[PDB]
């Protein structure tokens, strides 16, 4: 069906590459192709380029 | 540069569209007296040399100390002449 | 009035007012109460 | 002091030939092509 | 007893030694 | 000369390519991102490095990033 | 006596500045009339100094050799020589009132933190839930124990962001 | 289907009176650079190094000595007149060298058939660590 | 063509609905204080008409409001 958690869903960011690393986001989309970060997190704090969405591979989030 | 209106660009005389100009250069071997040209390049015959005409620079370094051993005491300067009385100090020392 | 108050409730107009009412219940402090080094109680 | 003449020559020496020397040495040295 | 003249000429002609010796450690650290 | 390098985060937003002012960047085809799209520094003996493209790199973390190196007549901006 | 120091009531120091101190504000006072406002003003403040220096030497400060008083900061040794009014009374009274404006400061951020737009809640204040909360800050000894023995005082580690080392 | 257009040196130059932010010496013994465009009327512009000039009905051309003067030109020639040109890169041998349009097509579009070049397929912070290239003169990036 | 008071009617109106939105005059200080370097920008730009504006009218008329509040306070 679909890969990754449905839109909407809280998921916490594991890349400690990214500036909410351990902070939890919503779940925007998920694109349904071969691509490397397809789920699009959404955050309500801005990082430091003023930029609140992000994308991450499967992997890199868990769910609430 | 072919700047015969208004190009300013031309591959075939790029040398004229890079600024390489002279300006004030003027070629012309009809100015110092022979007789004179002969002496000076006499003089400085030898002295084309870079070893030869450091040598010449060496011997200012000769003169340098010169003044120092020499020199300075002809001139009577303050430093190689005589000193007068001292001071004691603050408290009781010298 | 309601956009009045909402101005007055700013964080300059309310950082003035509060500062302006520590400094002067202070100033009262020492005014009626001066040279308090210790705490005598 | 024994041998007063010594500083006078080797102030000079120190302060004025070795510095120009040194500094010509090392300016001819740094901008060679090839060393 | 102050130091004499040929003491300080001895000092300067062992100080120009070692500068020898310093001089050719510079060029083998610079190798 | 500088190093520019490009990782698989791109979206290929064509944001640095547009953002650079010496033409050092451009786009070319991918399969990687939703754009179909990945950035490339073919010409990074022209890269001055003043670092505008990662200014405009909306991925978190940069997915262009520029590596100052040895300087040349072209990376100084000398026009002289 | 605690280390070497002298009570300024027995201090010669003490009352050789506070006998200076007025001396030269009746130095001062001997230009003017004896009713106008300088002379009013100058004798109000002899009087504040002559009571400074009488209620110092009453409480019970201590004195140094150049005769100005000195505080004890150690419990035990100001509680013993009757100084805990120094430094010790003075430590509980901030500590208290310094809690009550960061608790009261907390428990407003973290209130407003719920809200759909916090950040403008941050920059216009809302009076009435500031003024409740103010009110609610002076239980905060009792509430900060409360919420550390509860654990809510505290935020998971794991759940706090941190770089990548 | 495309070939680099071979430079003009017919091609006129704008109005311009003269300036002193012009070339140097440094176009004479290294390099420098030559913009192309077309325009559809006479009209007064900004040249990168200070004043205004006219660029001529027709074909202009401009010698900068920088490729980031070239290119500011070319932006400014875009985003104002909606005009398009063209840089090549001039050395003092007399060789010309096609730049900016490479391949015809701007670089902000994909044109499907270039050279992916520095294009690392990991993240940034899964580079090699500085230790474990320690004696090597080449930095995490590189890897 | 020949020198006149020109003069617009009733342009703006007096109320205070703006003062409790600070940042109103700049468009890029609408979505809010997200950092605190909103609140720096909010007093960086007050005073810079040219930016809050593309009308010279507006501008003109800022700056002769402003004058007259500088006259006022000088007094
Ligand atoms: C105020 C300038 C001044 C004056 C008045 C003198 C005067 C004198 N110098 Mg002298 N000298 C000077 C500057 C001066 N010098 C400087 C600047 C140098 C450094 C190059 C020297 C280096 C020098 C040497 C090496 C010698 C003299 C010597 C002498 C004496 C012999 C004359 C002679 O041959 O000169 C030259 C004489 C009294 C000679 C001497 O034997 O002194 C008694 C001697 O050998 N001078
Ligand atoms: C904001 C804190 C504050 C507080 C708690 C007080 C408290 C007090 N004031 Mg006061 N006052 C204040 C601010 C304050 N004032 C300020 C900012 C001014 C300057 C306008 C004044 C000017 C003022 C005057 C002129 C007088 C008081 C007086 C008084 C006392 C009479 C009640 C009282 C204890 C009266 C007093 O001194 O009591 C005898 C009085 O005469 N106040
Ligand atoms: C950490 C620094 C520090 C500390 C600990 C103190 C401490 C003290 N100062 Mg001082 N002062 C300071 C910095 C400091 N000051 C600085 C930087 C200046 C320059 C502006 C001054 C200038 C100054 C003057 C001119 C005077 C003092 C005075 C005093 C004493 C009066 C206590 C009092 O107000 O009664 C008791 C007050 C209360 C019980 C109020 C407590 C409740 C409040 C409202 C809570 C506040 C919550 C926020 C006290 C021991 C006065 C004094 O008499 O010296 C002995 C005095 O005249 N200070
Ligand atoms: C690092 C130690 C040191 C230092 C800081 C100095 C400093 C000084 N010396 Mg001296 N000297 C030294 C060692 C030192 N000396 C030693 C070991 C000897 C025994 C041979 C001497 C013998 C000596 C004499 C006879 C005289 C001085 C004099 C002087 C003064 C003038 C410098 C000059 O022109 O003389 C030249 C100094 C020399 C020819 C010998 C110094 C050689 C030293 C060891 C070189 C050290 C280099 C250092 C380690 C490397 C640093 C790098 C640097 C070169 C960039 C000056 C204050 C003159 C003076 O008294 O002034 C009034 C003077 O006439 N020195
Ligand atoms: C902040 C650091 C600090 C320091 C440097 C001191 C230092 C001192 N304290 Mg003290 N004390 C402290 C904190 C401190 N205290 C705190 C936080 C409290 C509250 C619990 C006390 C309560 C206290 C009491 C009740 C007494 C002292 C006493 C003393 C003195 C002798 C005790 C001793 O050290 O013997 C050795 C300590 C060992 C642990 C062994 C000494 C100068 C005694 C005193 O007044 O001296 C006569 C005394 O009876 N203190
Ligand atoms: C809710 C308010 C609040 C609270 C609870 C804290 C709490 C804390 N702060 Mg912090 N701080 C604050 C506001 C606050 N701060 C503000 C506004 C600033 C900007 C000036 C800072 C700047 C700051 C720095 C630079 C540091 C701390 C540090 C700390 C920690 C150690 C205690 C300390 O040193 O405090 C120090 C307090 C200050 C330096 C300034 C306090 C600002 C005011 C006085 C308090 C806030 C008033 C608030 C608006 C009242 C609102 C009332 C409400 C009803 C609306 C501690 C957990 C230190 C730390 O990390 O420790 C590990 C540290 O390095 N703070
Ligand atoms: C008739 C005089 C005048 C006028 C009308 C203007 C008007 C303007 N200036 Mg300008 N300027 C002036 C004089 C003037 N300036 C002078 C004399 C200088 C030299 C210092 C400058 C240097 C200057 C610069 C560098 C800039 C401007 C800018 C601007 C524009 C935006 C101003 C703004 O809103 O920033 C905000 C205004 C403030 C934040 C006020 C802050 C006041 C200062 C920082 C505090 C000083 C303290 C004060 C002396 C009291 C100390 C006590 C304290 C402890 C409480 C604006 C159109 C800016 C611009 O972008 O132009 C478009 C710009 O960057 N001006
Ligand atoms: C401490 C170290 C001191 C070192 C001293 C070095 C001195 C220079 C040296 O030896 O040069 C060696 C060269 C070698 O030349 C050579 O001269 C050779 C001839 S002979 O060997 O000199 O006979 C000749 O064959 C050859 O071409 C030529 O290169 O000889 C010269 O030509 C020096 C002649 C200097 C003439 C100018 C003197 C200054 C004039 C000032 C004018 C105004 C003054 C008032
Ligand atoms: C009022 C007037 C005052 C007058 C003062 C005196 C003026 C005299 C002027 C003379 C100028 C100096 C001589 C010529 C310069 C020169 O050849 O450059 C020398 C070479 C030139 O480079 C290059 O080095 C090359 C070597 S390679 O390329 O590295 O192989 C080689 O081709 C050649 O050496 C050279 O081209 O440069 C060097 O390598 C020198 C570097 C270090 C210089 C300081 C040495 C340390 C102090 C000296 C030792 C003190 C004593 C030690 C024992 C106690
Ligand atoms: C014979 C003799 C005479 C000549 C005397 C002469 C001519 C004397 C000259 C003395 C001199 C000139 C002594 C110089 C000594 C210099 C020294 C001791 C320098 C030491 C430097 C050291 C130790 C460190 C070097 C460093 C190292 C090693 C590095 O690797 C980096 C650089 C640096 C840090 C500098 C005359 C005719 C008068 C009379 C007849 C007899
Ligand atoms: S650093 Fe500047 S010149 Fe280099 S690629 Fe980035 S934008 Fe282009
Ligand atoms: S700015 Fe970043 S995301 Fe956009 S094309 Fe360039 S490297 Fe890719």
């Amino acid at each position: 069906p679909d890969v990754g958690p449905k839109r909407g869903t809280q998921v916490r960011i594991l890349r400690p590459e990214s500036y909410w690393f351990r902070e939890t986001g919503k779940v925007v989309s998920v694109d349904q192709s071969g691509i490397r970060y397809p789920v699009v997190v959404r955050f309500e704090k801005v990082n430091y380029a003023g930029v609140s969405t992000n994308n991450y591979a499967l992997d890199e989030v868990v769910a609430a | 540069k072919y700047g015969e209106e208004s190009r300013y660009f031309d591959l075939k005389d790029l040398e004229n569209t890079v600024g390489s100009w002279d300006m004030y250069g003027q070629e012309d071997k009809s100015r110092y007296n022979g007789l004179q040209s002969e002496f000076f390049e006499r003089a400085a015959n030898g002295l084309s040399r870079r070893e030869y005409i450091l040598g010449l620079v060496a011997i200012g370094g000769a003169g340098i100390l010169a003044w120092g051993g020499k020199g300075a005491a002809d001139v009577r300067l303050p430093t190689v002449g005589p000193q007068q009385p001292a001071q004691v100090g603050p408290r009781g020392r010298l | 009035m309601k956009d009045f108050t909402t101005y007055l409730s700013t964080a300059p107009v309310l950082t003035l007012l509060s500062v302006t009412v520590v400094a002067g219940l202070l100033i009262e402090i020492n005014r009626f109460f001066p040279d308090a080094l210790i705490a005598a109680f | 002091m024994s041998a007063q003449f010594l500083p006078s020559i080797l102030v000079p020496l120190v302060g004025l030939v070795f510095p120009a020397v040194a500094m010509a040495s090392m300016f001819l040295y740094i901008e060679k092509e090839e060393i | 007893m102050p130091i004499a003249d040929y003491q300080v000429f001895t000092a300067l002609f062992l100080a120009l030694a070692t500068g020898i010796f310093a001089v050719r450690l510079g060029v083998a650290l610079y190798k | 000369s500088h190093t520019v390098k490009i990782y698989d985060t791109c979206i290929g937003c064509t944001q640095c390519v547009r953002a650079c002012p010496t033409d050092v960047l451009e786009m070319v085809p991918w399969d990687g991102c939703k754009a179909n799209q990945i950035a490339s520094a073919p010409r990074t003996e022209d890269c001055v490095g003043c670092k505008r493209c990662e200014s405009a790199c909306p991925t978190d973390f940069l997915s262009v990033r520029v590596y100052l190196g040895s300087e040349t007549t072209r990376s100084m901006g000398l026009a002289y | 006596d605690v280390a070497g120091l002298t009570p300024c009531s027995e201090s010669k120091a003490f009352a050789k500045r506070k006998k200076n101190e007025v001396k030269a504000l009746n130095k001062r006072l001997k230009n003017y009339e004896a009713d106008s406002a300088p002379a009013l003003a100058l004798k109000a403040t002899i009087a504040r100094t002559e009571a400074r220096f009488d209620k110092y030497a009453k409480q019970g400060l201590l004195c140094g050799t150049d005769g100005l008083p000195h505080l004890i900061a150690d419990p035990g040794l100001a509680l013993r020589y009757g100084h805990a009014g120094d430094v010790f009374i003075p430590t509980i009274g901030f500590i208290y009132f310094a809690g009550w404006l960061g608790y009261a400061g907390s428990k407003y951020l973290q209130a407003v933190a719920a809200t759909a737009k916090p950040i403008e809640k941050e920059i216009i204040i809302d009076v009435p839930l500031a003024w409740k909360l103010l009110w609610e800050g002076f239980g905060w000894p009792l509430r900060a124990f409360a919420e550390y023995k509860n654990g809510s005082l505290m935020e998971d580690d794991a759940k706090i962001t941190v770089s990548p080392r | 289907a495309f070939t680099p257009p071979t430079l003009q040196s017919d091609t006129p130059s704008p109005i311009f009176g003269g300036s002193t932010g012009g070339l140097l010496s440094q176009a004479q013994v290294e390099e420098f650079h030559v913009i192309t465009w077309e325009s559809k009327k006479e009209q007064i512009f900004e040249m990168p190094t200070g004043g205004a000039a006219i660029m001529r009905q027709g074909p202009n051309l401009l010698k900068l000595a920088r490729k980031e003067q070239c290119l500011a030109l070319l932006t400014q020639l875009r985003t104002k007149f909606k005009i398009d040109g063209y840089i090549y890169r001039v050395f003092p041998n007399g060789e010309v060298q096609y730049l900016h349009p490479k391949d015809g097509v701007y670089p902000e579009k994909v044109n499907a058939g270039r050279s992916g070049d520095n294009t690392n397929m990991r993240r940034i912070g899964q580079n090699k660590e500085p230790v474990q290239i320690k004696f090597s003169g080449k930095i995490p990036a590189e890897f | 063509k020949k020198v006149k008071i020109v003069v617009d009617r009733n342009p703006v109106a007096t109320n205070f609905e703006k003062w409790a939105k600070p940042g109103h005059f700049s468009r890029t200080l609408s979505k809010g204080p997200t950092t605190t370097t909103w609140i720096w920008n909010l007093h960086a730009d007050a005073h810079d008409f040219d930016t809050q504006t593309s009308d010279l009218e507006e501008i003109s008329r800022k700056v002769f409001s402003a004058h007259f509040g500088q006259l006022g306070i000088i007094f």
